[PDB]
C-alpha cells in the first residue's frame, strides 16, 4: 500500500495536465473552423497558454464575498472537482491498467454522477445571488433529469454484459463492439453525456449574454478555476465511458495480427479523442436550446427511448437465449 | 375511420411511435416468439 | 464485538431522530428529517442482522424499505408545500387550527 | 402455470380496474373537445362497479383463493378467516364509495383521482388481510396508509385539510418507523420473518426466565403501531383532528375499512404468535384508556364530527378488551363488535354527509330536526341509541360482551369502567336527541333532502340496528367460524 | 497543413492518458512482481494466502 | 472482496489534499417554484427503477421468463405512473 | 421456476383435470358461464353509459365500462371453467364428457 | 466457455487444497485443545472441547467477526 | 477502531442534523450521515447497497428535500427556541433508550473478548464456496424477481401513489 | 437464518438447524420435546454459548496470571 | 389447541422447501462438486 500513492498521483497529475491541454485544443479547433489561428503566441504554437493562465489565475486575488455562507461557497467548487477526479479510480486503461477493479463499478460511476449535483446547486445558494441561485436550480435540474437517461443506457450494456465491472463490460466486446448493434443507444448516450456536462447545444451557465446568469458568476481565482477544471475532466471521462461502453475500450478495431502490435491504451486513447473531438465540433457547430426545450427533451424524448431499448434488448437475448 | 389517426399520430409524434415500436418488439418477442421456439424444439 | 458495534451505530442514530421529534416543536421540518434518520437506522438494523444470519430476507427487505422511505418523502414534502402556500409561513402556530 | 394465479385474481382484477379509471379518467379530464368535464363521479360509478365485481370474484372462488397455497406461501395466506374478512372490507368500501356521489356534484370536487386513490387503498388491505409476514404486513400497511396521506389532504387550498394531511404524515411516518423497529429486531433475534416460522419459534416459552429481550421489545414496538392504527390511547391524538380535518367522505372512509384490515392483522400476528401475558396486558390497560378517555373528551364536544371521532376511539376500547381476554368467544365477540360498529358508522356518516350539503358543523345545527324532517330525526336518533347501547339495539350485542367478558375473566375493575362510561356515553348521545326533538331554537336551519343513494343506504342500515337481535344467528355462526379458522 | 497545430494539444491530451495506464500498470507490477489480475476473488484471495505458507515454509 | 476499495479512499484524500493546495495558494501572495419538485419527484422515481434494474440485469441469465414478466409488470405500472404525469402537463417547462 | 397447484382444500368432486390448459379452460366453456359472461359485460356497458351522460362522454365511458366487464366476465367464467374441471365445482357435466372422451 | 474452463480447473485441484486445509485445522485445533487442558486445569467441572450444540454435528469454531471472509 | 470512528463521524453529523439553527445546513449535514453510512456498509461487505445509499439517498431524496428547503427561505424567527429546557426530559428518555437497547444484544449476543492469543489460525477455510462466489448484486437479484416478486410489485404500486399524489397535491398547470 | 437462502449464494450456516427444530415440532405435540433442537438454531444464530465458554476460558487465564 | 405447530397448515415450509432445495441460491456447497 506504500506504493498506490505513486499509482493515484500519476493518474491525477497527468489528468489535470491533460485537461490544462483540453482547454487549448478546444480554442485550436474551434478557432481553425473560423478561419483563425487561435494560441499560438504564448510558447511555440501556443502550447504554453495553459500554464499561463493556471499561473494567473493563482496570482489573482480571492474575492470572497460578504456572504453568511463562507464556508460552503469555497467548499463547492473542492466538491465538484473531488467527484470528478475521483471517478478515475476504476477506469481501465488496458488490461490490467486500473486502479481499482471494482466489481460494482458501474453503479460507482452511476454514485458518482448522481453526486455531481451538489457543488452546482451550493454554488448557487451560497453566493447570495438571486441569478446564481435561479441559474443553479436550472443546471441542477437539467442534470439530474438527463441522469435518469444516462442509468437507463447504462443498464443497457449491464444486460448485455451481465457484470458491473468495468473490465468485463470492455472484454465482453471481443466478439463485436456494443455499438454496432446499439448505435442509436450510442448516439443517445453521447447527447446525454452533452446535457450532463452542461456542454453546447445544452449550455445554460454559458448563456449569460441570453439574460441567464450561470452558477458560477460570483467566482473568481482558483474556484472559478476548480469549477472549469472539473467540468472538462468531467467531458474527458465522458467520451472514456463511450469508448469503454460502445467502442471497446482498448481493444483494436480488427482481431488481426497488425492491429494488435500497437498497445491497448493507445486504441483507448485514440477512441476518448475522437470523442472529445466531436463534443468540440458540437459547440462549433450549432445554437443552444432553451431550458424549456432541452428539459422537453430529457423527459420526453430520451427517457422514452432509453426505457424501449431496455425492454428490447432485454427480450430479444431472452428469447434467443444469447444472455451472459 | 382509425388508420390515418394512427398515421397523424405518427406524425405529430415520431419520438412516442418509436419508443412504442421497439419496446413493442421487445415484448412480442418473448410473448410469442419464445413459446414458438420452445415447442420447435420439443418435437 | 462487531454485531455490538454496528448495532450501537444504528441505536444511536435511532436515538439522534428521537431527540430530534422532541428538541425542534417549532420546526416540522427538522422532524421530518428525524423520521428519516430513524427509517435509516432500521434498515441498517436489518443488513447488519442479515450479514450476522447469513440469511437473505433483511437484505429483500432492505431494498423495499427503501422504496417505501423515498415515497413517504416525496408525499410529506408536497403536504409541506401545500401547507406553507396556505398559509405564507411553517410556523408552527398556523397549523394549530384543529383541536378540543 | 396460469392456474396458480387463480388464488389472486380479485387481486389482479382490482388492480388492472384501477388502471384502467385512471387512464380513463386522466384521457378525458384533460379534453378540450368534451371540456375538460368533471369525472368524479362517472369514474365513482364504474369504481364502485369495479369493487363489487371483486367482491362477487372473491365470494363466487372461495376454494380456488386456497389453490397453490405452498407456492405462494412465502407471499400471503389465505384462508376462511381472510376470506370473510376481505368480503366485509369490500362491502365497506362500496357502501363508502355509493355515500360519495352528492359530495362530488354539489361541492365540486372534480378530482377523479380521489377514487382511485381509494381503490389503490383497497388493494393495499386486502393485501394488508392475507398478508403473513412482518415483511408483507409493513408494505401493505405503508400502501394504505400512502393512500389515506394523500387523500386527507386533498381539498388541498383549506387550512384545515393541509393541517390534517400534515399531522397525519408524521405521526404516521412516527410510528411507522417505531413499528419497523420492532420487526428488526424480531427478525435480528429470531432469523425468522415469516409468521409460521415465527409460531415455532415462539411457542412453548414465553417468558422462561431466559426472555430474548430482542423478541419481547420487537412485540413492543409492533404493538404500538397497531395500536397507533386503531386509534387506541395514548396513541389517539392524531385521529380526532384527522377525522375533522379531511373531507368528509375520507372521514368515512378512514371510520371502518382500516381498523376491520388491522385487526385482521393483529389476530394474525398476536393470537397466532406466542408471547402471551404481557401482548394481552398492553390491550387491556389501552382498552382501559380508550374507553375513560374517549368517554370523557366526546362529552366535552360541540361539533358532530368531533363527537364520532372521540366515539369511536371508546368503541375500540370496547373492542380490544375482547382482544385481550384471549378466548375464542373473545375473538368471536370481537369480530361481532367490529362489524356493528361499522354498519352503526356507515349509518352516522350517512346521516353527516346528507347533512353536508346545507353545512351542518355544530350539534346545536341539528336543533328542530325533527320538525323540519322528522323521519331523520327518527333514523339518527336510532342510531344514537344503538351507539349508547341501548337494548334491543345492535349496538347492545357489543355492551353485553363488555360485561360478560369482565365476569368471565375475572376483573371487576374493568366492569365498573364499563358502567361509568357507558353511562357518560348514554348522556353525551342523548344530547343530540335532545337537541333535535326538545329544544325550541329561534334560529332554523332547514337541510336540503339526501339522495336516493344515501336514503336507501341508511333505510337498510336502520333496519339492521333496529332487528338485527331477532335473526343473530348468521353474524354469530360466522364470527365463530373465524375464530375458529385463526388455529384450524 | 495549418491544421495539424490543432493536432498536438490533442495528442498531448492523448499522451498524457497513456501515461495515467501505463505508469500505474508499471508501479504495481515493481512492487507486486507481477502484473495486476483482474477479476481478483475469493477464491485467488484464499490461493494467495496459502501459496505465501506453501513458498515460505518450504 | 472488499479490498478494492481501499485505493479509492487514499484517492479521496490525495484530491482533498490538491484541491485545498490549489484553493489555498492565492491566500497567501422568496418565490417557490413548485416544477423544481416536480422535476425532483420524476428522478426520484425512475432513480428507483434504475436502482431496482442493477440486479435484474447482472441475474436475467438465473431468473429466465418468469424474472422478466415480472420486471415487464412492475415497468408497466411505473409507466403508467409517467403517462398519467405526462397528460398532466407536469413534463411540460413552458 | 418450481410450481405446486396443490390447494389447502382437496376438491370434493371427481378431478377430471388437477391442472388444465388455459385453451382447455376456455374451450370447456358452458351456456352458464356464457350467460355469466354476457351478463357481467351488459351490465358494465350499461352503467358505463348511465354514468357517462352528465360529463358528456357516454360512448367513451360505454368503452371503458365494457372494458371492465369484459376482464371481469372473462374472469369470473374462467374461475368456475377451471375449478369445475380441477374438481371444485360441481361438475357432472365434466365428468360425463370425461368418461367419454 | 472461458469461465467453464477456469471453473473446471478449480474443481479437480479442490480436493488436495481441501485435504490440506483440514490437515492444518486439525494440527490447530489439536494444539489448542493442549492449551485449553492446560490453562483450565484445577478448574473443577470443566469438559475439554465440550461441544456446544446438543446435536453433536461439528461446526466451526466461530470467530466473533461479522464478515471476515471479504476483507 | 474504525467503527468507532465511523460512529462518531455518524453522531456528530447526526446531532447537527437534529441542532442547526438553519435546514439547509441540516440537510447538509444528513448527506454527511449517509456517507457514512455507506462507509459501514462497504465495511459489511454490502457494495450493492452500500452504492444504493449514495443513489437513493443522497442523489435523489436529499436532492428533493434541498430543493424544497432552499426554495422555501425559512427565516430563523419562525423556527428558532432554545433547547436549554428539554437536557432533563432529553436526559431520561435518552437514557431509559440507552440503558435498554444499547444493551439488548448483550445477553442474546454475548461478545467474544480478545484474548493474547492467536485464534486467527482456528479459522475453517471451506474452498468448495469459493469456486464460483456470487456478489450482493446477483444474490439479491436472484430472489427479488422470482420468489418474492410480489412485495416488488406492491413497492411498484407505492411508487404509483406517490407520483399521483405528488400531482394532484401541487399542480397549478399554466 | 430460517429462510435457507444464504448470502453468499448458499445453503445458510443455521438453516439445518432450522430445519430440524421445525421437523421435530412438525409431530411433537409438546414444545418441550424439541428444546435441544431449538436451542441449537439459536446457538447457531448468536453463539451465545460458545463465547461464554470462550470467555470463561479468558477469564481463568487472566485469574492465573 | 395442543399442539397448532402439529396441523398441516402449519407446515408449508417443510413440503415447499424440499421442492427447491436443488435451486442455486440455497444449495449445500458441495452438491456442485458431485453433480
Ligand atoms: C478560460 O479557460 C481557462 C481557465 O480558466 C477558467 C483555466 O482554468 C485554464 C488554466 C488552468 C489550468 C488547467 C492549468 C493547469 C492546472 C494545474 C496543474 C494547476 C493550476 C495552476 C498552476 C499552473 C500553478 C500551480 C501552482 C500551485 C497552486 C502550487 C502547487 C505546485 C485555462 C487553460 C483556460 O484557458
Amino acid at each position: 500500500y506504500i506504493a498506490v500513492p505513486a499509482e493515484i498521483l500519476g493518474i491525477i497529475l497527468p489528468l489535470l495536465l491533460g485537461v490544462a491541454f483540453l482547454v487549448l485544443a478546444e480554442r485550436k479547433v474551434m478557432a481553425f473552423v473560423q478561419r483563425r489561428k487561435g494560441p499560438d503566441v504564448v510558447g511555440s504554437f501556443g502550447l504554453l497558454q495553459p500554464l499561463a493562465d493556471g499561473l494567473k489565475l493563482i496570482l489573482k486575488e480571492p474575492i470572497s464575498p460578504s456572504s453568511a455562507n463562507f464556508f460552503l461557497f469555497r467548499m463547492a467548487p473542492v466538491a465538484t472537482f473531488m467527484l470528478s477526479l475521483v471517478a478515475w479510480a476504476v477506469v481501465p486503461f488496458d488490461y490490467g491498467m486500473v486502479l481499482s477493479d471494482l466489481n460494482i463499478g458501474l453503479l460507482y460511476l452511476f454514485a458518482i454522477s448522481s453526486l455531481g449535483v451538489y457543488g452546482i446547486i451550493i454554488a448557487g445558494r451560497s453566493s447570495n445571488s438571486k441569478y446564481a441561485f435561479l441559474g443553479a436550480l436550472r443546471s441542477a435540474a437539467q442534470m439530474v433529469s438527463y441522469e435518469v437517461s444516462i442509468g437507463l443506457i447504462l443498464i443497457t450494456v449491464l444486460i448485455c454484459v451481465g457484470s458491473c465491472n468495468l473490465s468485463e463490460i470492455v472484454m465482453a466486446q471481443k466478439q463485436i463492439w456494443f455499438g454496432i448493434p446499439l448505435f442509436p443507444v450510442l448516439v443517445m448516450f453521447f447527447i446525454s453525456c452533452l446535457a450532463e456536462t452542461n456542454r453546447a447545444p445544452f449550455d445554460l451557465p454559458e448563456a449569460e449574454a441570453e439574460l441567464v446568469a450561470g452558477y458560477n458568476v460570483e467566482y473568481s481565482s482558483m474556484g472559478f478555476a476548480l469549477f472549469f477544471l472539473g467540468e472538462y475532466a468531467n467531458m474527458i471521462l465522458m467520451s472514456g465511458l463511450c469508448t469503454l461502453f460502445f467502442l471497446g475500450g482498448w481493444l483494436p478495431i480488427l482481431d488481426l495480427p497488425i492491429f494488435k502490435k500497437i498497445p491497448g491504451s493507445i486504441w483507448f486513447s485514440i477512441k476518448v479523442l475522437f470523442f472529445l473531438f466531436l463534443y468540440i465540433w458540437v459547440r462549433a457547430a450549432f445554437p443552444r436550446y432553451r431550458y424549456d426545450q432541452l428539459m422537453g427533451l430529457g423527459w420526453k424524448v430520451f427517457l422514452p427511448l432509453s426505457l424501449a431499448w431496455v425492454v428490447s434488448v432485454s427480450g430479444l437475448l431472452v428469447t434467443f437465449q444469447w444472455l451472459p | 375511420p382509425v388508420m390515418e389517426k394512427l398515421r397523424m399520430f405518427v406524425a405529430q409524434e415520431p419520438v412516442v411511435a418509436a419508443s412504442c415500436l421497439i419496446g413493442g418488439v421487445g415484448l412480442f418477442l418473448p410473448a410469442v416468439v419464445r413459446p414458438i421456439l420452445d415447442s420447435l424444439e420439443a418435437s | 464485538m462487531d454485531l455490538i458495534k454496528y448495532f450501537t451505530f444504528s441505536m444511536i442514530i435511532f436515538i439522534l431522530g428521537i431527540w430530534g421529534i422532541l428538541l425542534n416543536r417549532r420546526n416540522i421540518l427538522i422532524m421530518l428529517m428525524s423520521i428519516e434518520l430513524m427509517l435509516l437506522a432500521v434498515n441498517l438494523n436489518f443488513l447488519v442482522f442479515s450479514v450476522s444470519l447469513d440469511d437473505m430476507m433483511g437484505q429483500v427487505f432492505a431494498l423495499l424499505v427503501l422504496t417505501v422511505a423515498a415515497a413517504e418523502s416525496a408525499i410529506g414534502l408536497a403536504i409541506f408545500v401545500i401547507t406553507f402556500r396556505v398559509r405564507g409561513t411553517i410556523a408552527v402556530e398556523f397549523i394549530n387550527s384543529i383541536q378540543g | 402455470m396460469f392456474n396458480l394465479f387463480l388464488a389472486v385474481f380479485p387481486e389482479i382484477f382490482i388492480i388492472n380496474a384501477t388502471f384502467i379509471l385512471l387512464i380513463h379518467g386522466v384521457v378525458f379530464s384533460t379534453s378540450k373537445k368534451y371540456d375538460y368535464p368533471p369525472l368524479a363521479s362517472n369514474v365513482g360509478w364504474l369504481g364502485l362497479l369495479s369493487v363489487l365485481i371483486t367482491l362477487l370474484l372473491l365470494a363466487a372462488g372461495a376454494p380456488l383463493l386456497t389453490i397453490a397455497h405452498l407456492f405462494w406461501n412465502n407471499l400471503f395466506r389465505r384462508d376462511n378467516f381472510t376470506y370473510f374478512c376481505q368480503i366485509f372490507l369490500l362491502l365497506s368500501t362500496a357502501g363508502t364509495i355509493s355515500m360519495c356521489f352528492d359530495f362530488f356534484d354539489q361541492e365540486r370536487f372534480d378530482a377523479f383521482e380521489f377514487i382511485v386513490l381509494i381503490l389503490l387503498s383497497t388493494c393495499g388491505m386486502l393485501f394488508m388481510i392475507s398478508a403473513y409476514d412482518l415483511i408483507a404486513m409493513y408494505l401493505a400497511i405503508e400502501l394504505q396508509s400512502l393512500c389515506f396521506y394523500v387523500i386527507a389532504a386533498s381539498k388541498r387550498k383549506s387550512e384545515f385539510s393541509t393541517e390534517a394531511g400534515l399531522k397525519y404524515l408524521i405521526l404516521g411516518a412516527f410510528s411507522s418507523g417505531i413499528l419497523l423497529f420492532g420487526c428488526s429486531m424480531i427478525y435480528g433475534s429470531t432469523g425468522a420473518t415469516h409468521f409460521d416460522q415465527l409460531a415455532k419459534i415462539l411457542t412453548g416459552y414465553e417468558i422462561t426466565g431466559a426472555r430474548s429481550s430482542g423478541i419481547f421489545m420487537g412485540i413492543l414496538f409492533i404493538a404500538v403501531g397497531f395500536l397507533f392504527k386503531i386509534t387506541a390511547v395514548p396513541f389517539h391524538m392524531w385521529a380526532p383532528d384527522i377525522y375533522e380535518g379531511s373531507p368528509t367522505p375520507v372521514t368515512a372512509f378512514l371510520s371502518i375499512a382500516p381498523k376491520i384490515s388491522i385487526f385482521a392483522n393483529i389476530l394474525r400476528v398476536f393470537i397466532y404468535g406466542s408471547y402471551g401475558a404481557t401482548l394481552q396486558q398492553i390491550f387491556f390497560f389501552c382498552s382501559i384508556a380508550s374507553m375513560i378517555l374517549g368517554a370523557l373528551a366526546a362529552m366535552a364536544q360541540t361539533k358532530v364530527k368531533r363527537l364520532l371521532a372521540y366515539s369511536s376511539i371508546g368503541h375500540v376500547g370496547y373492542i380490544c378488551i375482547g382482544f385481550s381476554c384471549g378466548t375464542i368467544e373473545g375473538i368471536q365477540s370481537l369480530l361481532i363488535g367490529i362489524f356493528i360498529y361499522a354498519l352503526m358508522t356507515m349509518d352516522a356518516f350517512a346521516i353527516v354527509l346528507a347533512l353536508r350539503q346545507t353545512r351542518v358543523k355544530y350539534i346545536a345545527d341539528l336543533g328542530a330536526l325533527a320538525k323540519t324532517n322528522p323521519i331523520l330525526a327518527i333514523t339518527f336518533s336510532i342510531t344514537m341509541f344503538s351507539y349508547a347501547g341501548i337494548p334491543p339495539l345492535a349496538g347492545f350485542c357489543s355492551k353485553f360482551y363488555l360485561f360478560f367478558a369482565a365476569l368471565g375473566c375475572g376483573a371487576y375493575f374493568l366492569a365498573l369502567v364499563g358502567v361509568v362510561t357507558s353511562v357518560i356515553g348514554c348522556f353525551y348521545y342523548i344530547r343530540l336527541v335532545k337537541r333535535m326533538f326538545f329544544d325550541t331554537p329561534r334560529t332554523w336551519i332547514l337541510y336540503e333532502p339526501m339522495d336516493r343513494n344515501k336514503s336507501l343506504l341508511l333505510a337498510m342500515t336502520s333496519f339492521f340496528i333496529t332487528l338485527f337481535l331477532l335473526y343473530p344467528s348468521p353474524l354469530f355462526s360466522v364470527t365463530h367460524q373465524m375464530a375458529l379458522s385463526l388455529y384450524l | 497543413l495549418v491544421w495539424l497545430e490543432a493536432m498536438l494539444p490533442l495528442g498531448i491530451i492523448g499522451g498524457m492518458l497513456c501515461i495515467m495506464g501505463n505508469s500505474q500498470y508499471y508501479i504495481h507490477k515493481a512492487y507486486h512482481g507481477r502484473p495486476k489480475h483482474i477479476g481478483h476473488d475469493e477464491w485467488d484471495v484464499a490461493m494467495e494466502r496459502r501459496d505465501k505458507k506453501v513458498v515460505e515454509k518450504a | 472482496m472488499m479490498l478494492e476499495f481501499a485505493p479509492i479512499f487514499i484517492y479521496l484524500v490525495i484530491s482533498l489534499l490538491v484541491s485545498l493546495i490549489l484553493l489555498g495558494v492565492p491566500f497567501l501572495f422568496s418565490r417557490f417554484d413548485i416544477r423544481f419538485y416536480l422535476v425532483s419527484i420524476l428522478f426520484l422515481i425512475f432513480d428507483l427503477e434504475v436502482t431496482f434494474f442493477f440486479p435484474w440485469a447482472v441475474s436475467l441469465n438465473k431468473i429466465d421468463l418468469f424474472g422478466f414478466w415480472s420486471m415487464m409488470a412492475f415497468l408497466f405500472i411505473l409507466t403508467i405512473g409517467f403517462l398519467y404525469e405526462w397528460k398532466r402537463g407536469a413534463l411540460d417547462w413552458e | 421456476m418450481n410450481t405446486d397447484i396443490t390447494a389447502l382444500e382437496k376438491a370434493q368432486y371427481p378431478v377430471v383435470d388437477r391442472n388444465p390448459a388455459f385453451t382447455k379452460v376456455v374451450g370447456n366453456f358452458s351456456t352458464l358461464d356464457y350467460l355469466r359472461f354476457s351478463t357481467i359485460t351488459g351490465i358494465s356497458v350499461t352503467v358505463g353509459y348511465l354514468s357517462g351522460i352528465k360529463p358528456g362522454i357516454k360512448g367513451p365511458s360505454m368503452v371503458t365500462g365494457g372494458l371492465i366487464g369484459l376482464m371481469g366476465g372473462f374472469m369470473y367464467a374462467y374461475q368456475n371453467s377451471a375449478g369445475r374441471l380441477m374438481g371444485f365445482f360441481p361438475n357432472d357435466g365434466e365428468v360425463a364428457s370425461y368418461q367419454k372422451r | 466457455a472461458l469461465k467453464e474452463e477456469k471453473y473446471a480447473a478449480r474443481r479437480t485441484i479442490l480436493p488436495i487444497l481441501q485435504a490440506e486445509e483440514d490437515e492444518r485445522f486439525v494440527s490447530e485445533w489439536k494444539k489448542y485443545l493442549e492449551y485449553e487442558a492446560d490453562v483450565m486445569k484445577d478448574v473443577p467441572g470443566w469438559k475439554v472441547g465440550e461441544n456446544v450444540y446438543n446435536s453433536g454435528r461439528w461446526m466451526p469454531p466461530a470467530t466473533g467477526e461479522l464478515r471476515p471472509d471479504v476483507w | 477502531m474504525i467503527l468507532s470512528v465511523l460512529s462518531s463521524l455518524a453522531l456528530v453529523s447526526g446531532l447537527m442534523v437534529v441542532r442547526a439553527k438553519n435546514p439547509v445546513h441540516s440537510v447538509l449535514f444528513f448527506i454527511l450521515v449517509f456517507c457514512d453510512t455507506s462507509g459501514l456498509l462497504l465495511l459489511l461487505g454490502l457494495d450493492f447497497f452500500a452504492m444504493i445509499f449514495l443513489v437513493v439517498y443522497i442523489g435523489a431524496i436529499a436532492v428533493l428535500f434541498l430543493f424544497v428547503v432552499m426554495m422555501f427561505h425559512i427565516q430563523i424567527a419562525e423556527i428558532h427556541e432554545e433547547v436549554l429546557r428539554y437536557l432533563p426530559v432529553s436526559g431520561i428518555i435518552g437514557l431509559i433508550f440507552w440503558w435498554e437497547m444499547f444493551f439488548i444484544l448483550d445477553n442474546e449476543s454475548i461478545p467474544l473478548l480478545p484474548t493474547q492469543r492467536n485464534t486467527t489460525s482456528l479459522r475453517y477455510t471451506v474452498y468448495a464456496g469459493k469456486v464460483r462466489s456470487w456478489t450482493n448484486l446477483e444474490t439479491l437479484g436472484n430472489l427479488l424477481y422470482t420468489y418474492y416478486f410480489v412485495w416488488f410489485l406492491v413497492s411498484s404500486l407505492i411508487l404509483l401513489v406517490a407520483m399521483i399524489g405528488a400531482i394532484v397535491l401541487t399542480m397549478h398547470r399554466t | 437464518m430460517a429462510s435457507g437462502w444464504g448470502i453468499t449464494g448458499n445453503k445458510g450456516r443455521c438453516y439445518d438447524f432450522w430445519m430440524d427444530f421445525s421437523e421435530c415440532m412438525s409431530h411433537c405435540r409438546e414444545p418441550k420435546d424439541c428444546t435441544l433442537l431449538r436451542e441449537d438454531y439459536l446457538e447457531c444464530l448468536h453463539h451465545s454459548k460458545e463465547f461464554q465458554r470462550r470467555n470463561r476460558i479468558y477469564k481463568e487465564e487472566q485469574r492465573k496470571l | 389447541p395442543y399442539g397448532f405447530w402439529t396441523f398441516e397448515r402449519h407446515n408449508a415450509q417443510l413440503r415447499w422447501d424440499p421442492q427447491i432445495s436443488q435451486v442455486a441460491g440455497r444449495r449445500d456447497p458441495y452438491d456442485d462438486l458431485l453433480e
